[PDB]
């Protein structure tokens, strides 16, 4: 029961879903445009695959 | 106020330098020099955060498709002779030229078009920095442009002292360096253009500040509503 | 919370005040209904007045120079 | 639920009536105002032109 | 919609707004007193004890 | 208290430089300079750390959408004209246009409400810096905003120096710093430019200490709650 | 307006340098020389930014199949002797050599036509930097070429000051900044042209937080339309 | 629903024609116009040429 409560534990409390976006990635029109779920357009300094980072629950360690 | 803002950078800011008057209040012969710099620090502060966001209404006419944002235009102000003013102002709401972004444009029901999207044979596209383009206008129609306003203009030739900067007083010191830093970089001396430079730093700097803080609730997050849209 | 901090933001520094009424608030009826029925003695400075009192003013004393 | 000062409150609002006629039925008419001492007489406010004083 | 008709800020305000009557009843309990006169002396019995002053109208 | 500030700034901190009138007490003269830097001092304390957080009543009218937070639509603010004064202040809650920033908005009931969300048609946004429109005001109902307030502004002209200036003994070597940063950095001189950025590096560093040891309880964990929304 | 320009460049700008007479207004003899550096300014400024995109139409004759833009073929312009103008202006779009970039070119009925295309064998091809080759002209068609306009060009010898400067106030510090740029970078003292470099640099900065607000929504994003193009 | 408002201003504009009659007609003809006192006969626009008054 206790090493199903832990597995549950890191399963739950964690970010699932909890998508952070940097705040000087995208303007006010190119935000609404992400938000919608269309086509964005970012600016010169900030890259994609730094600036938007989705949140995924850590995987249970194999001891468990 | 704007003599507040005045005796501020009389003495503290602008101290060490002609446009200060050694700390006792800026020269009334000074006034269009300040009042420039204000302009344009305001501009720029209301550029960068959203410190005012105002709507205009747009009556379509049959016979006209290009419609642009200027006071000429407008309902309130009488002194032009223009034969149709299409802009809808109010005495709440005047118009008084301050628009720095088209953001939003809706209808009369209120249904959001489409800015400036060319497959969609029904949006609004913007042509010039101030004109607005409705390829299909009606007459019994009007528009609710809503935009990122600017604060409104102080002339140069402003006397009155009275004149509110309506600013929060978080940002009255990003303001402040920023006319410091404009006024001390109009020399070439490399001693007063290394002050200048240190002016600019520090105003970027407040403007992080504001920015990492969200004093204006600027960047904050919305419902997702993606999973309804795509049907989850 | 019991709605205490809504009394401390408008009745603050009257509280004492308000109490003191609601400890007394039988004698506050008791003398609400004593004035209601003019049972108390109305007073008037001059004459041509005591005729412009309601007829229910049973008891009035009247000042004259 | 020990609600004491909002408890108060109410039951003072409850009878808010009769303080509101109170107020106006003695901020209309005048009546007469009896007081104990002289001293009291003198801290009366002046509004109070009747007075009365009961002393042995 | 939901209209918030007697809740309790609206019991406080409306207390509040009072203040000054509230204060009069404080004065007027506290510092002098008023003369209450009955018609018999009955009455006068029948009166609570708070009634320290007192007169009756008698034939 | 003012005075004992003033003779701090004037013997210990501000010692070398004429405002201090070395170490013999601020002039009376000096007072609208050492106050507007004060002001500016105490607005960023209470901007980058909560201490001093506040709520306001917002009345709201049938006729009224915008409603603005400025003290001369008080309800205890007698000496303005305006018709309708819907914002509810007390003797306690005074509102004395110190706010810094909307953080929360609440009803009359209690339930909280959404701020600045724009797929949910129910909640309160905020147009203007100093703005709440209600697109829908019901006659019979009243608005309990909870914001970020500043310290009560002193006015420059300030001559009584029994006003209690309230920052935790821990901020006044804060505060003491930004002054000397603020005053410090008006010249253009590079010698005192470097002190005046050392100053300022200095403030930021004891920022950084009372951030990391929490002493104002702000940045403190909450309960978890997320296992019973989901499900769990 | 040009007024307001010239004021703003004598004080706080072009101040200590001899254009700028000292902050008191330039002189009626170096019009000519803040002028020519102006046009510059706005050309750059209107080619980096889409400030102003306009049409016009070339009516095609059967025995003409180059076309120039030039007003020299211009239907309003009644000064040259051109036998055929096919230049189609009217009094609203007047076509003033205001061409910086040739961008879409369409037909009569508005169908898009291929630019520069070399495999398909109906596209406009652009011999040189100002005309139009129409390898199949037919007598009765006309084109509706659009391109990305320039500020109508000031004259050298202007000397009225109510000309407009048709510029967002956004991009006013950008104007400004270029012509101290410019200006200043002429004479090849070590330190006067570092003044200029820095003044170059601080336009390239406006120029990249413009395009990093995208105050003139230009880079805006667009519905996709491959799927529906690639049949899915 | 409650536009209170909103209701105040269509039940308005939906009496606006009664408004414009009454406006022209009073502008138009010039009728009689009576006032309680002195004073506020004194404080009518002087395009009232015609008055009347009551007094006891």
């Amino acid at each position: 029961g206790a090493t199903t409560r832990a597995m549950i534990d890191i399963l739950a409390r964690s970010a699932n879903g909890q998508t952070g976006i940097r705040k000087d990635m995208l303007d006010v029109t190119n935000r609404r445009k992400f938000d919608k779920g269309e086509d964005y357009e970012f600016n010169a300094n900030v890259d994609p695959r730094q600036g938007i980072y989705m949140h995924v629950s850590p995987e249970i360690p194999q001891s468990a | 106020k704007l003599s507040e803002l005045f005796q501020m950078l009389s003495v503290g800011e602008l101290s060490l330098i002609r446009t200060g008057n050694d700390g006792q209040g800026i020269r009334t012969q000074d006034y269009p020099k300040v009042i420039a710099q204000l302009n344009a620090g305001l501009t720029n502060l209301h550029a960068r955060f959203p410190l005012l966001e105002k709507e205009v209404i747009i009556q379509q006419y049959e016979q006209i498709s290009k419609y642009y944002l200027r006071s000429e235009f407008a309902q309130m102000n009488t002194t032009s002779t223009e034969k149709y003013k299409y802009l809808m102002d109010s005495p709440t709401e005047r118009f008084l030229d301050d628009v720095i972004r088209v953001e939003r444009v809706f209808d009369e029901c209120g249904c959001p078009l489409y800015l400036n999207n060319e497959p969609c044979c029904g949006s609004i596209v913007t042509p010039s920095f101030d004109c607005i383009q409705i390829v299909y206008p009606i007459e019994t129609n009007a528009l609710f442009v809503t935009y990122r306003a600017n604060h409104p203009k102080i002339a140069l030739t402003t006397t009155d002292l009275n004149t509110e900067v309506r600013i929060p007083a978080s940002h009255e010191k990003a303001l402040t360096y920023y006319i410091a830093s404009q006024l001390y970089s109009n020399s070439p001396n490399p001693e007063t253009a290394a002050k200048g430079v240190e002016w600019s730093q520090r105003f970027e700097a407040e403007c992080t500040k504001i920015e990492n803080l969200d004093l204006d609730n600027a960047h904050i997050a919305q419902t997702n509503v993606k999973p309804e849209m795509r049907g989850w | 919370g019991n709605q205490a901090g809504m009394v401390e933001k408008f009745i603050g520094t009257a509280y004492d005040v308000v109490k003191t009424v609601y400890d007394n608030l039988g004698e506050i009826q008791f003398i609400y209904n004593f004035l209601n029925d003019y049972g108390v003695l109305i007073t008037v400075d001059s004459v041509t007045e005591l005729q412009e009192l309601p007829t229910t003013a049973k008891y009035t004393r009247v000042y004259s120079s």
